């Protein structure tokens, strides 16, 4: 849509403070309400599909495209799935499950409690014995919660 | 720090292996309760078939007992446990090994303690192994209404299965209601009832069912003395519980005289000292004594527990404090169910602010 292309052009240009054509973490952090958000670097890293530390226009477009009103349930739940899967192999493993819980909870849990509940969730939810959570197990667990209704954004 | 190896190495990792029937039951079928106690103390689990065998054998034993057991002194009488397995362990430390100590429990094994299934499994193993020296009564929380209202069902579904829950409910239906101790004392969870005038009224009840929301089984499990007990109506509506009744001092004295009893013993309400002696009967002997064995009730009360060891014509109250236990999040929620709403909330907030 024309107004959408125009708005994405204007926002890209406004965020690219040094006019380098790519958005760095520092450039996002120039926004005051982002300076105290502890998950900025994780979202940027997820956007950075080529791992160069910045978000180019292609990455920006593909990222925004997953939040369109026309996107289906699977697209949203797969974005949420990709939030945990830092290494992008399609499975939540012990190490990355620990890392992601530690990023999200900070000091809200002690290391002992968090490690214990990570262990217990892995044990109770792993059904094929590979120590990680496949997409099938994920939908078996969360498919009935109707969380897809809240992950909607108006562009 | 490693992302795979365990952070707190001084904590031993609990065993995952499920014990088999040959490892837990000897050639004659008796539970090997020292191994089982060590394993459960390690948060170890059983094979499903072994849990079901223990539960159904214990249910069958309770099922074959009378409503009112005939139990000679000496005996140690114990009140509410409420899933405090490590406090049950302390209780057995204070009262003495079941190998040579008679025990009576007054109920509330389940409902808000986070080791209810471990309590059930251990007590059922002791009851199978010690059928005439360890005794378990039914409390008012031992029912479907409350276990579906409270957290016991979630605990069963997290650690075992809903089938294990149903097995627990059928075993609980078998729990005796009362004990006759040294042919002198009636021991119950709650107290007296308008519909019980003779011991035969207790013997004639049908107990093999979920406790109703009202009626004699409900009042037996739920009634309390008034908070102002001892300081003219025999039975008054119990406004604290929302069911059953308060009974008065004349009511108690009449019951004692008509049934040739010395005193009544019940539980269910926390007390700062672990016990309360109310107004004495018209001899110097207290007409009523309450004993309460659930320490730090609801994890916040900070109260002591006590048990009553009746032996050599001495009633020795032994109190004990609560003991540490491992942590569970409320209602046994797993970390995905717990954290995903917060993840979605904070990621959505971030995206909305970055974009708008
Ligand atoms: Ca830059
Ligand atoms: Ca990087
Ligand atoms: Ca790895
Ligand atoms: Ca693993």
């Amino acid at each position: 849509d024309a107004d959408e292309i125009k708005r994405l052009g204007k926002r890209f240009k406004k965020l690219d403070l040094d006019n380098s054509g790519s958005l760095s973490v520092e450039e996002f952090m120039s926004l005051p309400e982002l300076q105290q958000n502890p998950l900025v670097q994780r979202v940027i890293d997820i956007f950075d599909t080529d791992g160069n530390g910045e978000v180019d226009f292609k990455e920006f477009i593909e990222g925004v495209s997953q939040f369109s009103v026309k996107g289906d349930k699977e697209q949203k739940l797969r974005f949420a799935f990709r939030i945990y899967d830092m290494d992008k192999d399609g499975y939540i493993s012990n190490g990355e499950l620990f890392q992601v819980l530690k990023m999200m909870v900070g000091n809200n849990l002690k290391d002992t409690q968090l490690q214990q509940i990570v262990d217990k969730t892995i044990i109770n939810a792993d059904k094929d014995g590979d120590g990680r959570i496949s997409f099938e197990e994920f939908c078996a667990v969360v498919g009935g919660l109707d969380i897809h209704k809240k992950m909607v954004v108006d562009v | 720090l490693s992302t795979t190896d365990r952070v707190v190495k001084a904590v031993p990792f609990p065993p995952s292996h499920r014990l088999t029937a040959k490892e837990v039951f000897d050639n004659d079928g008796k539970p090997r309760v020292d191994i089982l106690k060590a394993h459960l103390m390690k948060e170890g689990r059983l094979e499903e078939s072994v849990a079901l065998r223990i539960i159904t054998e214990g249910a069958s034993i309770l099922r074959q007992e009378k409503n009112l057991l005939d139990i000679d002194a000496p005996v140690t009488v114990c009140g509410d446990i409420h899933g405090q397995f490590f406090d049950l362990m302390k209780l057995f430390e204070v009262g003495g090994s079941p190998a040579n100590t008679r025990y009576l429990f007054l109920g509330d094994y389940v409902d808000r303690g986070y080791f209810s299934i471990e309590c059930v499994l251990y007590l059922w193993a002791l009851k199978i192994l010690y059928p005439k020296t360890l005794f378990l009564l039914r409390g008012n929380h031992e029912c479907r209404h409350l276990t579906e209202y409270f957290t016991f069902k979630q605990e069963c579904k997290i650690k075992y299965s809903e089938r294990v829950y149903d097995a627990c409910m059928d075993a609980f239906d078998c729990l005796p209601l009362a004990a006759l101790m040294n042919q002198q004392f009636l021991c119950v969870h709650g107290g007296l009832s308008p519909e019980i005038n003779t011991l035969d009224d207790i013997r004639k009840l049908d107990r093999f069912k979920e406790p109703p929301a009202y009626g004699p089984m409900c009042d037996i499990l739920w009634s309390d003395p008034p908070e102002n007990f001892g300081n003219q109506e025999h039975f008054t509506h119990n406004t604290v519980r929302g069911c059953s009744y308060f009974y008065s001092y004349p009511a108690v004295c009449e019951f004692l005289q008509h049934n040739n009893l010395l005193s009544i013993l019940r539980a269910h309400e926390a007390q700062d000292a672990g016990y309360r002696m109310y107004r004495k009967s018209q001899t110097g002997f207290p007409s009523l004594i309450t004993i309460f064995s659930a320490p730090n009730y609801l994890d916040v009360y900070n109260n002591k527990a006590a048990v009553l060891k009746y032996e050599n014509n001495v009633m020795n109250i032994r109190q004990f404090n609560c003991s540490p236990h491992p942590y569970w999040l409320p209602n046994f929620m797993d970390v995905f169910t717990w954290s995903l709403p917060f993840v979605g909330e904070k990621v959505t907030e971030m995206l909305v602010n970055v974009l708008n």
